[PDB]
């Protein structure tokens, strides 16, 4: 059965600024089948209370889910979002980069 | 302009796990405004924007006693499916559809859909004509014959013709203050040395509505798609949407090259560069 | 509104 692994994208919803309150986002899409586990990440450990879209898919038929949680960035703190499939070996770490 | 509505179901069968879950969520557009999730405690089509909130009981227990009665037929379609690929009871399935309709700026239907997969792979799907089928293998066929039979094709294409138009119409009416109201991108460049002799440029776009849109970049007015980094248009979360496409230069080129931006909420195409000051 | 037509495979 064709088996897409997940693109993975981890963003703020506004552009950062250290200090002020804004949303960690991690869209994970084009994958199949639904089966997917996504978590956010605050300086390596889970982040408890994290949102996520209903089930979609596009028109190819792979699915699309966005993660989000209300975090406020920092200097010190690095955030990022873990995602595993059955098409990865290990579960995937995508770092936040403000820049991207 | 023109606009849409569409429903998207996914069945998934769970051998060993649990019964079947099925999931459906209802867009206008780029904006969804249903779901319904079979594993919640108190299975309902609950609201999901503002503006299908004002909906009466009427229609939330009908959306609920459809969604309902619909998630048996497609735990049951899940079966079926077995049957016509000869397939184990152990193995873990899915069933996806997505249907709706396609208005014009006069509210008049341009076209219809329905659609249906099997494991993520085209199965059968309703043709513009709304009248014919197209099935995808010989499974599919088997269940053409049966629809043919039953005349679905005349009952999906009453409702792409009829209540889905109407409903759309409606829902573009309550909801006018935001899906009739395109938000144009805000935008500018970023700048990210690489090395002491190549940077990245990157054009961003956001907090734009619709999702449709268009970033290039132009080294000397000529089109640089073959090494510009496109990232998929992505949600922001407040049904907004971002997207950015980077450059790799060699320092020194940077105000060469220009990023160019589309979308209808625009007067018209914007001309980028980097503003180092 | 969601369509109520049942599609019987």
């Amino acid at each position: 059965m064709i088996q897409r692994t997940p693109k993975i994208q981890v963003y703020s919803r506004h552009p950062a600024e250290n200090g002020k309150s804004n949303f960690l986002n991690c869209y994970v899409s084009g994958f199949h089948p639904s089966d997917i586990e996504v978590d956010l990440l605050k300086n390596g450990e889970r982040i408890e209370k994290v949102e996520h879209s209903d089930l979609s898919f596009s028109k190819d038929w792979s699915f699309y889910l966005l993660y989000y949680t209300e975090f406020t960035p920092t200097e010190k703190d690095e955030y990022a979002c873990r995602v595993n499939h059955v098409t990865l070996s290990q579960p995937k770490i995508v770092k936040w980069d403000r820049d991207m | 302009g023109s606009h849409s509505m569409r429903y998207f179901y996914t069945a998934m069968s769970r051998p060993g796990r649990g019964e079947p879950r099925f999931i459906a969520v209802g867009y206008v557009d780029d904006t969804q405004f249903v779901r319904f999730d079979s594993d919640a405690a108190s299975p309902r089509m609950a609201p999901r924007a503002p503006w299908i909130e004002q909906e009466g009981p009427e229609y939330w227990d009908g959306e609920t006693r459809n969604m309902k009665a619909s998630a048996q037929t497609y735990r049951e379609n899940l079966r079926i499916a077995l049957r016509y690929y000869n397939q184990s009871e152990a193995g873990s399935h899915i069933i996806q559809v997505m249907y709706g309709c396609d208005v014009g700026p006069d509210g008049r239907l341009l076209r219809g859909h329905d659609q249906s997969a099997y494991d993520g792979k085209d199965y059968i799907a309703l043709n513009e004509d709304l009248s014919s089928w197209t099935a995808a293998d010989t499974a599919a066929q088997i269940t053409q014959r049966k629809w043919e039979a039953a005349r679905v094709a005349e009952q999906l294409r009453a409702y792409l013709e009829g209540l889905c138009v109407e409903w759309l119409r409606r829902y573009l009416e309550n909801g006018k203050e935001t899906l009739q109201r395109a938000d144009p991108p805000k935008t500018h460049v970023t700048h990210h040395p690489i090395s002491d002799h190549e940077a990245t440029l990157r054009c961003w776009a956001l907090g734009f509505y619709p999702a449709e849109i268009t970033l290039t970049w132009q080294r000397d007015g000529e089109d640089q798609t073959q090494d510009t980094e496109l990232v998929e248009t992505r949600p922001a979360g407040d049904r907004t949407f971002q997207k950015w496409a980077a450059v790799v230069v060699p320092s020194g080129e940077e105000q060469r090259y220009t990023c160019h931006v589309q979308h209808e909420g625009l007067p018209k195409p914007l001309t980028l560069r980097w503003e180092p000051h | 509104q969601a369509s109520q037509e049942v599609k019987n495979w």
